């Protein structure tokens, strides 16, 4: 198709460009590190505590339409489940709630830097480390928001045929809530040591 | 994966689904109908069960065996509509291919009342509800089929089908409609299977890729034993009467157009285990239908597919099958044959 | 009819917010003339706002009359 | 005495009545004249098709579906059914009704029977023959116009509208080659009530013709006949048009047979129409006894408040005396183990606030009702977001007139839309008020502010035009925002700065109030393991670090940290650390602080499990254990959570204050400050014309939609922050057997 015919091109380019470089003597002008040492640290931390909140609100609201969406089904015949299985609908909430707190633990972090002191070993290490713990934070509990959902409407019907079932199928949906909190503590790990930017 | 962009529009349609089929009838609830008296206390039992106050506007002298069946297929009607009319895009088209198979039914069911010259109110009653459209009721007007072609089948979505049925006389008789009806199943089940094969997507689509191997073997079958009890079929006639789907499909295929015997049916159906033993025993179409509830009590255990709306019409005919075999039963003072039902849930 | 209650509330209250803003012009009031981007001439204004607010007056008399029969 | 039932429900007892069977009827009106007793079914245990009196209810809905179709007949011809101005004449207040003998009743089942039956041929004979006028009325418009349509190979007739373009698309594929048809319009509905048009076809020959007349006819199609040449239909017109004129006489002759008759049954009907209702209620509530066979006793058991079981005792002995029976007892009181349900009482004013906390969940019995408090912070948060005195001065006219003139609405009828703003005139009268008291504190009345007492800020003695200026304070500003802050460059800087820390303490002071309630019905049913099992851990949890954050945010704001020299610290990295790396501290807010926040997070850890092991190992203590355990291990997973997405979801009353603001500024700035530059007669015109769109736009989208969103989280704030505390409910309603008027 043509949205997949595009990919195919962008990687002819990259190819092209990268012997023409490479074949004349050019090689070294393709430097990565330039593009680390040079650009502001202040962007790669920015986007570390928008996609933290960003990426993992996007996994709760995922988990909702299809943990609601077959509560009210069921309960056009069983309308009694409606809150007995409310539970599912709070570990779907909970991951958004690690990740709020996340953003405002990094953003007392976020200090103003002299232009001399800008690039230093400190500030690079401290943008690049809250960089990708926005980036674990907030892919962990985006899939947590989803294995949560989906096994929140298993339940969600179960109870609806009879009430033995649910308890039950909730050792599944615990073990779906772990995977948040992993991530929450690796997260932590990498920014223990990182200091504001001076 | 499965249930990931399922409930954006086809999540409501699961659990109401899901929810009709609890209140289906186990094996316990059909005993309780086995031992009733009379028709009266039937609808006293009944009444426990999901169909509720179902005859509140019926007498105790009104009570029939075919009032049942009518009373019993209604609800089942406003329950399909009803999801129908709530739907959306491809769950749409999946909920439009199974009423092309309920009015080409009442098309072979109008032509032959032109060829016996019966009153149309007399029939339409006989016809079924969901296999309706709006130029049904003018194919009482002719015996030719171009003329009921051009006229009338053109405009409806069964205008694809009759590519193989332009070879009929002048005038038209009871068995060559038998011949038509049963070229339209040959190419319907291929262009629902051709859909599902596409814009379905997993898992409903191994399911229904083996309901309709199962619906097809039905077909190719009872065609070789039905054309016995004729003279003579030329070969060549019979494969353009079976489908191109199912496991009988291409190898069985070519030696059930070719055997003029109930035994060189067998040696066809040998070699495929799932159709073995059928025609060593029994009734025949008893079989059929308890391989047909092992297929659909193996769909409900999926979840998160739109398969289940089709095995829950089929699973829910066969209990309203059960209902009046069982009502004729216990009117008629015959309980010998009352315990035939067939029950899976 | 309700095709009168709506300029007649309206041309009410219209009198009452217009006289008030007029009166505020004239007495170079902080809020309204104390900026550089607000009007420097205040009483020029306010002779504009005396003649609309009439206007406001000439249409609760007339649909006064209307609702009353 | 009297109790009042509005912090709690009304204490009652059920009683039972040995009624007899010489009077179970007479004594049973008296109840549905009184009105405050709910019955019991002892007989649900038995099945629900056969029960005793079936004969005689069964009789009645037959004979009350007939009444219905009374009422129909007046629907389809001219009549209107004669009503009652009134209820009062009805014996529907505490005034007595005699009730109907036999003789009254057994006419009216008779009365329905023979009755229909006359009206029932009268309308077949109707429809007998108007049938026949519609075939032939229409038979005739053909023929009007039989000049110019043809401007036998020919047909003719008459077809509803949505058929004409499946038939006219049927025709090209029979004949392609040549196809003349056209159509005519009818002007009115036929009654069948559905619109037809005419049509015409011109064939070749007559082998085609037979099979269209089948095309045509297979569809809802009247085919006629009409004559080719022109003087012939002239003469099927001049004979067919008098048959209709003897034919119309007789139908007004048939007719009024029937509407004088019809005309007299409907003065007759409404009257006793609601008569025979009541007759069949009150077996309804009579199968629901125990009705002994060898003995004639009624055993019916019911629900009555405490306060009027002397006006039930003083009201029977009446009725006894009036019959000479005087039976030794009918009514006794015993305590059971039953659930009892919940009813407050309710006024014009509390109603509107009680119909809110209903929908959510009826409440347990005997427990605080949430309706009282729901008056007043209700419409308050309102007032935080809606915040505007020029707003709110509107929204309390609207009240202001829908109250005054209550007696007339009452009366008259309303549309859907207007009832819920009758239903709600005082919730709305409150909205303004209150919305007027925080504007002054604002200082917002449309964008602009109010200049009433002296600034404790100031600014310099001299300075030039573009130059930056900075303030001098002198003193404090006694109520509200100081005027000085419009205009400024760093004005949000301070309110944002505010409204925020004002939203949190105004949750932490709902929140805690709200969970004092659960302390004040421990101690009614004396139920002491949840004080000291779920009441008290909660209590040590949040009110140890939100009751810390609400202090400290008040020491910060009495204290002047420039004169003293020391750094004012953060609150955010004060209550971050003290988590993280607790002891250590960046800046100082008051001695000892390390010392009380490592106590603090201490109380904390250990009244997780506290609140979760002591109540169940009570019960272990004194299968079902895993039962308590569980539940009991939701309710401290939810409730810690509960204690903090609660305090953020206060924050709401901080931003759509924020909005609009920035709405009603922008609004004020985009329209009407253009025309204060223009001058001349077209000055005037564009003064005239902005205001009608700033006073439309303001009376339409900050006053109702801006209404409506800070509507709801008002609502959302009570049933899901604040009741979340206290409420159990699984109640059972109050809603006792009395009678009324029907719709219909």
């Amino acid at each position: 198709s043509f949205s997949h015919f595009l990919y195919y091109l962008v990687l002819i380019v990259v190819i092209v460009y990268g012997l023409y470089k490479l074949f004349t003597g050019h090689g070294s002008d393709i430097n990565f590190g330039k593009f680390l040492l040079r650009t502001s640290p202040y962007m790669w931390a920015n986007l570390g505590i928008a996609l933290c909140v960003g990426l993992s609100v996007v996994g709760a609201a995922w988990g909702i339409f299809i943990t609601g969406s077959s509560m009210i089904g069921a309960g056009v015949r069983a309308p009694r489940i409606t809150t007995k299985n409310l539970i599912s609908i709070i570990f779907c909430e909970v991951v958004a709630i690690y990740g709020l707190i996340i953003a405002i633990v990094f953003s007392s972090k976020l200090t103003v830097a002299t232009a001399e002191n800008m690039y230093s070993k400190s500030n690079l290490y401290t943008g690049y480390s809250l960089f990708w713990a926005g980036i674990t934070v907030g892919a962990s509990n985006l899939i947590c928001g989803i294995a949560v959902g989906i096994t929140g409407a298993t339940a969600a019907i179960s109870d609806a045929a009879d009430s033995a079932l649910f308890v039950k199928i909730l050792v599944i949906e615990i073990f779906g809530s772990i995977l948040g909190l992993l991530g929450l503590i690796v997260g932590l790990l990498m920014a223990g040591k990182a200091s504001e930017f001076q | 994966m499965e249930g990931v962009y399922f409930n954006i529009d086809n999540g409501f349609i699961e659990g109401v689904v899901r929810g009709y089929r609890n209140g289906l009838l186990s094996n316990n609830q059909y005993i309780n109908l086995t031992q009733c008296d009379t028709l009266e206390d039937l609808k006293l039992q009944l009444s426990s069960t999901d169909y509720g106050n179902f005859l509140s506007s019926v007498s105790s002298e009104s009570l029939t065996t075919s009032l049942i069946q009518e009373y019993a297929s209604s609800k089942l009607y406003h329950e399909f509509n009803y999801i129908r009319d709530q739907s959306s895009g491809s769950t749409r088209k999946f909920m439009d291919y199974i009423t092309y198979g309920y009015m080409i039914d009442n098309v072979a069911l109008m032509i032959t009342g032109t060829i016996h010259d019966r009153d149309k109110g007399e029939i339409l009653q006989r016809c079924h509800p969901l296999g309706w459209f709006d130029t049904l009721p003018t194919l009482s007007v002719a015996t030719d089929l171009e003329s009921l072609y051009e006229t009338v089948l053109v405009d409806t979505p069964l205008a694809p089908y009759f590519k193989n049925c332009f070879d009929t006389a002048e005038e038209l008789d009871d068995m060559n409609i038998e011949i038509i009806r049963n070229k339209l199943y040959k190419a319907y089940l291929e262009d629902f299977y051709n859909f599902v094969t596409e814009e379905i997507p997993e898992p409903a689509k191994e399911c229904m890729q083996t309901l309709l191997g199962f619906e097809a073997d039905r077909r190719s079958i009872n065609i070789a034993l039905n054309s016995l009890q004729s003279s003579d079929i030329d070969p060549d006639l019979k494969s353009d009467l079976l489908p191109n789907i199912g496991k009988l499909y291409p190898l069985a295929t070519f030696h059930l157009a070719q055997a003029q015997d109930f035994e060189g049916v067998r040696a066809a159906l040998a070699n495929v285990y799932e159709y073995r033993g059928f025609l060593e025993t029994g009734n025949l179409e008893d079989h059929f239908y308890q391989l047909e509830m092992e297929l659909c009590r193996d769909a409900f255990t999926q979840q998160f597919a739109i398969s289940t709306v089709w095995a829950w019409m089929k699973s829910k005919e066969q209990e309203v099958r059960n209902i009046t075999w069982i009502a004729e039963c216990i009117a008629q003072n015959q309980r010998e044959r009352i315990n035939n039902y067939i029950s899976v849930y | 009819t309700g095709k009168a209650w709506c300029c007649t509330v309206l041309s009410a209250f219209g009198v009452v917010i217009l006289s008030v803003i007029a009166h505020l012009f004239n007495t170079n009031h902080e809020s309204f003339v104390g900026s550089i981007n607000d009007p420097e001439d205040g009483p020029a204004v306010a002779h504009t706002v005396y003649l609309a607010a009439l206007v406001y007056l000439v249409f609760f008399v007339f649909c006064g009359f209307q609702v009353y029969l | 005495e009297k109790e009042e039932a509005i912090f709690r429900s009304a204490e009652m007892a059920l009683v039972q009545f040995y009624i007899p069977q010489e009077i179970s009827r007479d004594s049973a009106y008296t109840l549905g004249q009184l009105g405050l007793v709910q019955f019991r079914d002892l007989n649900s245990k038995v099945r629900a098709f056969q029960r005793t009196f079936v004969n005689e209810i069964r009789r009645l809905d037959n004979v009350e579906r007939q009444y219905r179709y009374f009422y129909s007949l007046l629907k389809k011809h001219d009549i209107k059914l004669y009503e009652g101005d009134t209820d009062k004449y009805l014996d529907g207040s505490g005034e007595l009704y005699v009730p109907p003998s036999g003789s009254v009743i057994d006419d009216y089942v008779r009365n329905a029977s023979y009755l229909e039956e006359r009206l029932i041929q009268m309308e077949d004979a109707t429809d007998q023959i108007e049938v026949q006028k519609n075939d032939l009325e229409q038979y005739r418009f053909i023929l009007q116009s039989g000049d110019e349509f043809f401007l036998v190979n020919y047909v003719t007739g008459v077809i509803a509208r949505d058929k004409v373009a499946t038939l006219e698309q049927i025709l090209w594929r029979v004949l392609r080659g040549n196809l003349f048809f056209k159509t005519v319009e009818i002007e009115q509905p036929v009654y069948d009530y559905k619109h037809k048009n005419a049509f015409i076809v011109f064939s070749h020959g007559d082998l085609i013709i037979k099979r269209i007349r089948k095309i045509a006819e297979s569809l809802d199609a009247n085919l006629y006949d009409v004559d080719s040449s022109n003087e012939g239909r002239s003469q099927q017109l001049a004979k067919v048009n008098k048959n209709l004129s003897d034919l119309y006489t007789v139908l007004k002759t048939t007719s009024t047979t029937l509407e004088s008759e019809l005309y007299a049954i409907a003065k007759e009907l409404d009257s006793w129409f609601q008569d025979v209702t009541r007759e069949k209620a009150i077996f309804e509530i009579l199968n629901k006894s125990n009705y002994d066979t060898n003995r004639k006793i009624l055993i019916a058991e019911g629900w009555i408040p405490r306060d009027e079981l002397a006006t039930l005792q003083a009201r029977l002995g009446e009725m006894i005396a009036r019959l000479g029976i005087d039976v030794p007892s009918i009514i006794q009181v015993l305590d059971t183990n039953h659930t009892p349900p919940t009813f407050h009482r309710t006024n014009k004013f509390t109603a509107g606030f009680q119909s809110i906390c209903d929908c959510y969940g009826i409440a347990q019995y005997r427990e605080i009702n949430a309706g009282l408090p729901t008056i007043v912070t209700f419409p308050f948060m309102f007032a935080i977001m809606f915040g505007d005195m020029g707003h709110g001065f509107l929204m309390t006219l609207a009240a202001l007139s829908l109250v005054l003139n209550e007696k007339k609405i009452n009366k008259m009828k309303r549309g859907e839309i207007f009832d819920m703003a009758f239903t709600g005139r005082y919730i709305i009268l409150l909205m303004g008020v209150f919305s007027m008291y925080t504007g002054f504190l604002y200082n917002d009345i449309f964008s602009k502010t109010m200049t009433i007492f002296k600034s404790g800020w100031k600014w310099p003695d001299h300075w030039k035009k573009g130059e930056s200026i900075t303030a001098t304070s002198v003193g404090t500003y006694p109520i509200g925002l100081d005027w000085a802050w419009h205009g400024t460059e760093n004005a949000l800087l301070f309110s944002n700065s505010y409204k925020m820390k004002l939203s949190i303490l105004m949750g932490f002071i709902h929140m805690t109030y709200s969970y004092f309630f659960s302390l004040a019905n421990h101690l009614y049913f004396n139920s002491m393991i949840d004080i000291i099992g779920n009441f008290i851990p909660g209590l040590l949890f949040m009110q140890g670090i939100f009751g810390y954050l609400s202090v400290c945010i008040v020491y910060k704001w009495a204290v002047d940290w420039v004169k003293d020299g020391k750094p004012a610290p953060g609150l955010l990295n004060m209550l971050i650390n003290m988590f993280l790396s607790p002891g250590t501290i960046d800046d100082e807010l008051y001695p000892h602080q390390a010392k009380v926040q490592v106590f603090l997070l201490l109380m904390a850890l250990v009244c997780i499990p506290w609140l979760l092991l002591v109540k169940p190992l009570h019960f272990k203590f004194t299968e079902d254990f895993g039962d308590i355990m569980i539940h009991q291990v939701i309710h401290t997973i939810e409730f810690c959570l509960n204690c903090v997405s609660h305090t953020a979801s206060y924050l709401r009353l901080w931003a759509l204050s924020l909005a609009h603001a920035q709405l009603s500024s922008v609004l004020w700035t985009m329209t009407i400050q253009i025309a204060f530059g223009f001058r001349g007669f077209v000055g005037v015109f564009m003064t005239v014309a902005l205001f009608a769109m700033w006073f439309a736009l303001t009376c339409a989208v900050l006053v109702l939609m801006e209404g409506t969103s800070a509507m709801l989280h008002s609502l959302r704030l009570h049933w899901v922050e604040s009741m979340s505390k206290f409420f159990v409910g699984e109640g059972l309603p109050y809603e006792p057997f009395a009678f009324e008027y029907k719709d219909m």
